[PDB]
């Protein structure tokens, strides 16, 4: 809970990549059998410029030590893609001022259950969880919960059932890709989510996937900025030997902003969107 | 001025199936914001709901054996409530109490749904 | 039907041919309503089926949200002396929606029940609890003598007897500093002009109703600019069947027939639609089975008859309707003597155009006289 000033930040210039035709969510769950439906709503334009963020830690001399956690505005919607193998990214934070004077939303995977809260959290300058490679018995487990110092006059709370996720570090090409879409239209906190196995390190595959509606949470807050929760492995516990010091497991995430666009979606016989055409594009 | 004191009057002997009126006068705070309820209690018996009228005088409600036969109305300027007994029955011989409860304009039947209680007026039906 | 045909043409005599007379439709039988299987209710048992409550001054606050509220139990068990709601239904609490609820649990005196009221003035209404001039909630108070009274006297509960200013609505004061009624500073000493603001009640089983303890729960409901977390059919809305009826499915009121559909849908189940943006299949909230929606009968009624001269008998044609549904096609209320013959009985033929009543099918084939349609023609000749 105590605030910690993360150090050893080798800043790098911002990077933009091509989103291809990735990211499309059902505006409303209405069955459609082999028909083309034109709908105007908040969508991510095809081949848009999506901001890249890395999570790695070189060993020898490069001194990357990159821990991405910006305060990127929220705008009218957010599309968040994350490629990883060990679930390095643990959650997200949304709010206007990110202080105790205004209500703020926090979603976090506590390594046992998913907790979604809306409270006047007192966010630190650099919110950051912490996972310790406890060599004592034999295991990896989460040790530090230092996202917010304190919370007062909270509004909403929800906790999922207990779970057992694999926090052990995995090496090789990325194996999991989770794509989510968040929006707050008409005071409705709509979250769509989808998961996909992959085999690569970068250059997301050329394909089309339909985001599915995960939840519609009741938040009437006026989100305008958001942050991401990153988990890093302790250094001196597993030397390492840096204090204050941390290392980031291989992970990456792309952040994009949605705009009002008209999309033509082809609903197959089974009712699953098979393809989408962006109106303006070309 | 701040306590809603209620006084009942008009009760008396009346022929069965005739016409009668009971007046409950409220003095104190704003009566227009107070829902009103008329209940009946026979000598040595419990209090039974008779009728209810809303603070804004929008709708009126009555119990099973008193609906239609009896009517309820209220005047905020006079801070008074008039309950009209029409087509009376011999079973209506009892003390009618008038209660004020600061509520909204919805159904209100149970005695527990009221706070105050008036002196009560005796009504006899032959 | 001949007379009806005459009225449509505004003539007392008609010639050979087929005339479209009117239209028929099947009305919904009685009603239909459906909704989900409901889930666990809000933790009201911990509010009313608990063991110990808090004091009047230190009233406990609970935030009820993100759960389904089953308010029937509040009035089903008539063990509560006082149960009064303002701005909300006492009885139909199961048909109201609110974003959040605040439960205020405490214990007061029987005489202080009068003090506990919206916009009321009194010791408790000023120094321990208060309600606004636009209170929206319920108050439920029931005697707790045996539950909150010791033989020698339950002095645990306390009430703020003294306070400089009256409490604002939905305000709590838990200050324990010695109250000063004069200009002499207490300096941590209790005595003259310095008394404890909180005083203890003499709750005893033998004490009168006024002095006996009463457990009180005040539930204040708020519906702000956010989706409501307490909504739906708290108790039940079920017992439906397949038939031409008007159905209320999760907000859609539609007239049709709820048959069974052998279609595979997506895991997360909600409403359906077709090419023309017209609903054609709605989910079953209870069982994971899909139901189609189709119009009941539509169609039109026409009269086939030769000229009034040389013949008077007539036949009826119902368009695009099965011959089994003709008897209920706007009937049971018309002139019984001379309408059932042309709607039921023998001489019923099922053609591509629909149902023909009053005409006897013949396997021969002559020149078309009155074109029924789809290669079928009606003639009066023997
Ligand atoms: C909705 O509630 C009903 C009521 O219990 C459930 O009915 C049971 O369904 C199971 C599954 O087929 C049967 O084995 C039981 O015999 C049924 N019991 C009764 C009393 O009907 C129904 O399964 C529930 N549906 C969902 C989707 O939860
Ligand atoms: C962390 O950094 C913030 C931003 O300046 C500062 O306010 C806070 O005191 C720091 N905390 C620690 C423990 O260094
Ligand atoms: C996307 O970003 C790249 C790299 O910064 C830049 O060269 C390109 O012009 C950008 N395109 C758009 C459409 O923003
Ligand atoms: C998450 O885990 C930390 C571990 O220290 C714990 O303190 C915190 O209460 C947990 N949050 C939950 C269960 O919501
Ligand atoms: C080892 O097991 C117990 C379980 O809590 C405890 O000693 C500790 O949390 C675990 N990890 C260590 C000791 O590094
Ligand atoms: C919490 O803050 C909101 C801000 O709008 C306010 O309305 C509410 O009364 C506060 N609640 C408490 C318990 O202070
Ligand atoms: C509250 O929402 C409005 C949208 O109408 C927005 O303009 C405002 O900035 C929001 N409040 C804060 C503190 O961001
Ligand atoms: C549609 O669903 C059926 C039934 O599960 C399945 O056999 C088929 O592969 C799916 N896809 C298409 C294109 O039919
Ligand atoms: C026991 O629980 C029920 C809820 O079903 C509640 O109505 C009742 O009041 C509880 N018992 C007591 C003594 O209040
Ligand atoms: C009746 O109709 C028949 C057949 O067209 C015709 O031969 C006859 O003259 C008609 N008679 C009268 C009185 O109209
Ligand atoms: C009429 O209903 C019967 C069964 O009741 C069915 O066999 C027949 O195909 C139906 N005909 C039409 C035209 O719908
Ligand atoms: C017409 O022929 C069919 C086919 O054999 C037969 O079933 C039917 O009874 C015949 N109808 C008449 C009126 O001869």
């Amino acid at each position: 809970s105590q605030c910690v000033n993360l150090t050893t930040r080798t800043q790098l210039p911002p990077a933009y990549t091509n989103s291809f035709t990735r990211g499309v969510y059902y505006p409303d769950k209405v069955f459609r059998s082999s028909v083309l439906h034109s709908t105007q709503d908040l969508f991510l334009p095809f081949f848009s410029n999506v901001t890249w963020f890395h999570a790695i830690h070189v060993s020898g001399t490069n001194g990357t030590k990159r821990f991405d956690n910006p305060v990127l505005p929220f705008n009218d919607g957010v599309y968040f893609a994350s490629t990883e193998k060990s679930n390095i990214i643990r959650g997200w934070i949304f709010g206007t001022t990110l202080d105790s004077k205004t209500q703020s939303l926090l979603i976090v995977n506590n390594a046992t259950n998913v907790v979604i809260k809306v409270c006047e959290f007192q966010f630190c300058n650099d919110p950051f969880l912490g996972v310790y490679y406890h060599k004592n018995n034999k295991s990896w487990m989460e040790s530090e919960f230092r996202v917010y110092s304190s919370a007062n006059n909270c509004t909403f709370e929800y906790v999922s059932q207990p779970f057992l996720m694999d926090l052990e570090g995995k090496q090789g090409n990325f194996k999991n890709l989770r794509e989510f879409v968040f929006k707050n239209i008409d005071g409705y906190f709509k979250i769509y989510s989808k998961h996909t196995p992959i085999n690569l390190v970068r250059d997301l595959p050329q394909g089309f996937s339909a985001l599915e509606p995960l939840v519609d949470l009741p938040i009437g807050i006026n989100i305008t900025r958001f942050q991401t929760l990153l988990a890093l492995h302790r250094s001196y516990l597993t030397p390492g030997d840096s204090s204050s010091g941390w290392t980031a497991g291989a992970a990456a995430y792309y952040v994009g902003y949605l705009q009002p666009r008209t999309f033509l979606l082809k609903y197959n016989e089974n009712g699953t969107i098979t393809d989408a055409v962006d109106c303006a594009l070309d | 001025n701040s306590q809603v004191q209620l006084v009942e009057s008009g009760g008396g002997l009346v022929q069965t199936g005739g016409s009668l009126r009971l007046s409950c006068a409220a003095s104190g705070r704003t009566f227009s914001n107070y829902v009103m309820g008329w209940f009946r209690q026979a000598p040595g018996k419990e209090r039974e709901f008779v009728s209810s009228i809303e603070w804004n005088s929008e709708n009126t409600f009555y119990a099973n054996s008193v609906k239609g036969r009896f009517t309820i109305s209220r005047d905020n300027a006079k801070n008074t409530v008039y309950l009209q007994m029409n087509s009376l029955k011999a079973e209506d011989t009892a003390v009618y109490y008038c209660a004020a409860d600061r509520g909204s304009s919805y159904y209100y039947t149970r005695a527990s749904e009221y706070t105050y209680w008036g002196q009560g007026t005796q009504v006899t039906v032959s | 039907p001949l007379s009806e045909t005459k009225c449509t043409l505004k003539s007392f005599t008609v010639e050979k041919g087929i005339y479209q007379t009117s239209n028929f439709r099947v009305q919904p039988t009685e009603s239909i309503v459906r909704f989900p299987n409901i889930t666990n209710l809000c933790p009201f048992g911990e509010v009313f089926n608990a063991t110990r409550f808090a004091s009047v001054y230190a009233w406990n606050r609970k935030r009820i949200s993100n759960c389904v509220a089953d308010y029937s139990v509040l009035y089903n068990s008539a063990s509560f002396s006082t149960f009064k709601c303002y701005g909300v239904s006492p009885t139909k609490l199961n048909d109201l929606c609110f974003t959040n609820v605040y439960a205020d649990s405490f214990v007061i005196r029987g005489d202080e029940v009068r003090q506990i009221a919206p916009g009321q003035t009194g010791k408790i209404a000023d120094y321990n609890y208060k309600l606004p001039d636009d209170f929206t909630g319920c108050v439920i108070a029931w005697n707790s003598n045996n539950l909150d009274s010791k033989v020698g006297g339950n002095y645990n509960y306390l009430y703020r007897l003294f306070r400089k200013s009256n409490l604002k609505p939905f305000e709590r004061d838990i200050s324990t500093e010695i109250y000063q009624a004069g200009s002499t500073p207490c300096n941590g000493v209790e005595g003259f002009n310095c008394y404890f603001p909180l005083q203890s009640y003499g709750f005893q089983p033998t004490n009168g109703v006024g002095y006996q303890p009463y457990r009180v729960v005040v539930l204040s409901f708020e519906l702000l600019h956010a989706p409501a977390t307490v909504c739906g059919p708290k108790k039940s809305t079920n017992l439906v069947k397949n038939k031409c009826v008007n159905f209320n499915f999760n907000g859609l009121t539609g007239t049709g027939v709820l048959t069974e559909s052998n279609k595979k849908f997506l895991p997360f189940q909600q409403f359906g639609r077709d090419i023309a943006d017209t609903t054609d299949a709605v989910r079953d909230p209870q069982t994971l089975e899909i139901l189609d929606i189709t119009p009941c009968s539509f169609g039109g009624v026409s009269v086939i008859t030769p000229g009034t001269n040389t013949s008077n008998q007539v036949a009826v044609l119902y368009q695009d309707v099965n011959c089994t549904e003709v008897p209920v096609a706007i009937h049971a209320d018309q002139l019984t003597p001379t309408w059932r013959v042309y709607s039921t009985g023998s001489n019923v033929f099922q053609t591509r155009a629909g149902c023909l009543i009053g005409a006897e099918h013949v396997n021969n084939s002559y020149e078309c006289d009155i074109p029924i349609g789809a290669g079928i023609c009606a003639s009066y000749q023997t």
